């Protein structure tokens, strides 16, 4: 039989990296049980077209599995977001392979998806093990108001109350809020000196520099931060030394749909061993009624391990995302990133390198000077 | 100017070809003259295609919608649309009416129902009024169900019982799964009262694994959210008698009537704005032609659509788009398997009907426990 897999990419030189793969997986374990193919389209502006433009693609062929990515990024958040509202009407299990908004987990909301990079939730866990490793006590904790921001509150939370440390002065501030000063002050004098950061790429632009006023960036001072904190506009004004952190080798936009196929492809093999699997819906207009064995299709494709993984082991957590992924941390050096360490899934692993904290001393700061005065 | 949209119906044209003339019908002080559509056949397709073209042919100001129970799907659709569109939007039917949590950050959707945590908190007064103070829960893995799980345990903390609940338990319950391992996990319970929490579809395969394990008799007593419940009125057979669910107060009513109901929103709303802010604010949508970069002045006209109060009720909304405090009322599968009135919870204090649940038995001929007596006294 002829299996139909779909996707919606880019430039038009990925779609033939697409068929190149879907061709090389294909003579892989292929066989005379069924054969696949390919199908693929481009962006477009206005959201609307696109959804449109979805069901011309579904009315194409019975799909029967899609590949969505956004190399170009006027809005990172509101590109993948239509194929999934038009695809998860039907259950048609959508696969996401490059984007790293928070809200894509909320299954309440969008049915079926998947990704093949964790989010920036997710993130977290890196901090706390630095902060086990390094004997870190005394945390201030800042983040931004929108639910991508929220997220990483109750993620720390949840996982530093397993131990009752119940880090001190969550500071919340709205996004794309200037002047925030009024803000730092309240956390100028409190006994934790280090800060952990989590915002938008405009808005840490200006913490750093209401902070070049206050003169926290000082000695004695340790901060980190996350991925999308610096490498934007604002890396030209951060101070050296935050040891900020990065994925292995996401936006690559190349490997990952190497990676796709062969955890899709393995699935399908996987599930047409067995009872009715009758068919995808073919036509946006003139039905109603949702693929009638779309959740299991999902079912299965949970668990589906992956070996030859050219980004390395692919697998799924409960909720849908890569788990045990690579980060590679950083360290701001005379305006340039230069590694100093790996975190490879559960445990860190540093090498090679002298640390250089913001102040420049060549020495391990802990926080928590002691204020003498008293109130 | 306002639009209307039959998204479901066996044919109701007579009602349909009733609203086209009435340009005439409110008393409500506006243009409240309204255009129509209407779409055969719900889906993503003709739903998109139809509802921005027609804001080609008019500037109207805003949408009103209705469909059929049991599609989930359309929720977040129209979400969707008035996203892109910038223009407000009231749905007032079953199927839109479960509440979406987060909604797109400059969207203006304007649900018309109640939480999660607004019914768990009418439910946990009723089960104290008769104080039956211990209980079980039982949920599918249907999405959204950790959400659910988080209000008992928060609700059960805010207020003054012990509340000793026994267990919780989780299963399979879609057309494909292990009987016996459910049929383990259920035959291995004890506990007067069960609140379950589960959709329709997952319902009758619930309910009829109930009475082989002996879940069903008098001896027991159900509560389940807005949801599981059937469209309103035909339930299915394997309900037992007795269930409880809370609904929202518009429970009975002509399709007719809520529409009314609904364009009386955005005209006391509209008319509101006059008065305040001055002359009609600028009614304007347009579809994929350059749409919505920002709103500087109609998101000013939508806080005057959050308080609007009409013919004696209270429709404030929150920024959540749900109802904030409406009059519900509670209901119950009697004896004759229908629907009945059995208390309602208005402004804080939930009344009731029987001062004790009659419980039946298996064939009606309602059982009444010997040791129980009235006492009637003065002052
Ligand atoms: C296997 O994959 C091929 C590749 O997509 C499938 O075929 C292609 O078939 C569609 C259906 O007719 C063609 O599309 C139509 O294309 C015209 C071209 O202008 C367009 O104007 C229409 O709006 C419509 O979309 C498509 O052109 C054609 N591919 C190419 C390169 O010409 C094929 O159906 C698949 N078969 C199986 C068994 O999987
Ligand atoms: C109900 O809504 C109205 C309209 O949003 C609120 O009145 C507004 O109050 C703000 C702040 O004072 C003013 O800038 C607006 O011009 C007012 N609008 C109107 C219609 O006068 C009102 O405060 C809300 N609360 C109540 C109880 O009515
Ligand atoms: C706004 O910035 C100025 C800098 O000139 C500062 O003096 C002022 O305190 C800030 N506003 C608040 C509310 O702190
Ligand atoms: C930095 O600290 C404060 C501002 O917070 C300022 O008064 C002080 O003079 C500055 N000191 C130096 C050495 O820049
Ligand atoms: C992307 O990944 C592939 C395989 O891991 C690698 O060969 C390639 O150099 C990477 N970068 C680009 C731009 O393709
Ligand atoms: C990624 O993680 C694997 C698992 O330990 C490790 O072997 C590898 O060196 C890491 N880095 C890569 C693949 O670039
Ligand atoms: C990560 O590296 C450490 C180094 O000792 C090793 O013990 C551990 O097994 C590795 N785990 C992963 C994620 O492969």
């Amino acid at each position: 039989k002829i299996v139909n897999i779909g996707a919606v990419l880019s430039t038009r030189k990925h779609e033939q990296m697409f068929r190149e793969a879907v061709n090389q997986a294909n003579k892989r374990h292929g066989s005379w049980k069924i054969q696949l193919n390919a199908t693929s389209v481009t962006h477009k502006p206005n959201a609307i077209q696109m959804a449109l433009s979805v069901c011309e693609d579904l009315i194409s062929s019975q799909v029967y599995a899609i590949l969505v990515s956004h190399p170009p990024t006027p809005n990172d958040h509101f590109t993948p977001t239509p194929v999934s509202y038009t695809a998860g009407f039907y259950r048609i299990p959508v696969l996401g392979l490059t984007t790293r908004m928070s809200i894509y987990s909320d299954k309440s909301i969008h049915l079926s998806f998947l990704r093949t990079v964790p989010p920036y939730s997710h993130q977290s866990s890196v901090w706390f093990e630095m902060m086990r490793v390094y004997s870190w006590n005394h945390i201030i904790l800042l983040v931004s108001d929108d639910h991508e921001g929220r997220a990483a509150q109750k993620r720390l939370e949840t996982l530093l109350e397993e131990r009752e440390s119940k880090a001190e002065k969550v500071l919340q501030f709205d996004p794309g809020t200037k002047n925030v000063t009024a803000l730092l002050m309240e956390a100028k004098e409190l006994e934790a000196r280090v800060i952990i950061l989590s915002a938008s790429e405009d808005d840490a632009a200006t913490v750093y520099r209401a902070a070049a006023m206050l003169n926290m960036t000082g000695s004695g001072y340790v901060w980190l931060v996350g991925e999308r904190e610096i490498s934007g506009n604002a890396l030209r004004y951060a101070p050296d030394g935050i040891l900020g952190l990065q994925l292995i080798n996401g936006k690559n936009e190349s490997a990952h749909i190497s990676d796709a196929v062969g955890v899709v492809a393995q699935a399908v093999h996987e599930l047409l061993e067995k009872e009715n699997i009758t068919d995808p819906p073919r036509g946006c207009v003139g039905n109603t009624n949702i693929w009638k064995t779309g959740p299991l299709f999902k079912r299965v494709l949970m668990s589906s391990k992956y070996a030859d993984g050219v980004t390395g082991r692919v697998e799924f957590n409960e909720d849908g995302d890569r788990k045990f992924a690579n980060y590679s941390i950083m360290n701001l050096q005379n305006r340039k990133l230069v590694q100093v360490g790996i975190y490879n899934g559960t445990h860190v692993i540093p090498n090679d390198r002298k640390i250089i904290w913001p102040g420049g001393e060549t020495e391990k700061p802990r926080g928590y000077q002691m204020s003498t005065r008293l109130k | 100017t306002v639009a209307v949209v039959f998204s479901s119906s066996g044919p109701p044209q007579a009602q349909f070809r009733a609203r086209l003339t009435p340009q005439s019908f409110l008393d409500l002080p506006l243009e409240i003259q309204p255009l129509t559509v209407g779409v055969n056949t719900t889906n993503p397709s003709s739903l998109l295609t139809q509802i921005c073209g027609l804001l080609g042919a008019a500037h109207v100001h805003g949408i009103v919608f209705e469909d059929n129970v049991d599609t989930e799907a359309v929720a977040q659709i129209l979400d969707f649309i008035s996203s892109q569109t910038h223009v407000p939007i009231l749905s007032i039917s079953g199927g839109s009416a479960v509440v979406l949590t987060p909604k797109e950050p400059g969207s203006a959707f304007l649900q018309l129902g109640v939480s999660l945590e607004q019914q768990l908190q009418v439910l946990f007064k009723v089960l104290e009024e008769y104080d039956w103070s211990a209980f079980a829960v039982i949920t599918s893995l249907h999405p959204g169900h950790a959400l659910f799980l988080e209000g008992v345990r928060a609700v059960a903390d805010a207020s003054h019982v012990s509340w000793r609940l026994l267990d919780v338990v989780t299963l399979e319950l879609g057309p494909g799964g292990p009987r016996a391992r459910t049929q383990r996990l259920l035959r291995q319970l004890d506990a007067p009262v069960f609140v379950a929490y589960c959709s329709r579809e997952e319902a009758e395969v619930l309910f009829a694994e109930a009475a082989q394990a002996g879940l069903v008799g008098p001896g027991h007593v159900w509560l389940v959210p807005n949801l599981a419940l059937g469209s309103t009125d035909a339930p299915p057979a394997t309900f037992p008698v007795g269930l409880i669910s809370v609904v929202t107060e518009s429970w009975r009513l002509s399709l007719r009537q809520k529409v009314r109901d609904g364009v009386a929103i955005l005209a006391l709303g509209a008319h509101s704005y006059w008065r305040q802010h001055g002359t009609l604010p600028a009614p304007a949508g347009d579809c994929r032609v350059h749409p919505g970069p920002v709103s500087p002045a109609r998101e000013a006209f939508y806080r005057h659509l959050l308080n609007v109060t009409w013919e004696g009720r209270d429709f404030s909304f929150s920024p959540g788009g749900y109802l904030v405090q409406p009059t519900m009322v509670v209901i119950a599968l009697n004896r004759h398997r229908l629907w009945e009135m059995v208390g309602r919870w208005e402004h804080g204090v939930l009344y009731m009907k029987y001062p004790v649940w009659p419980r039946y038995s298996a064939s009606l001929q309602p059982v009444v426990d010997s040791r129980h007596l009235t006492v009637a006294t003065l002052e």
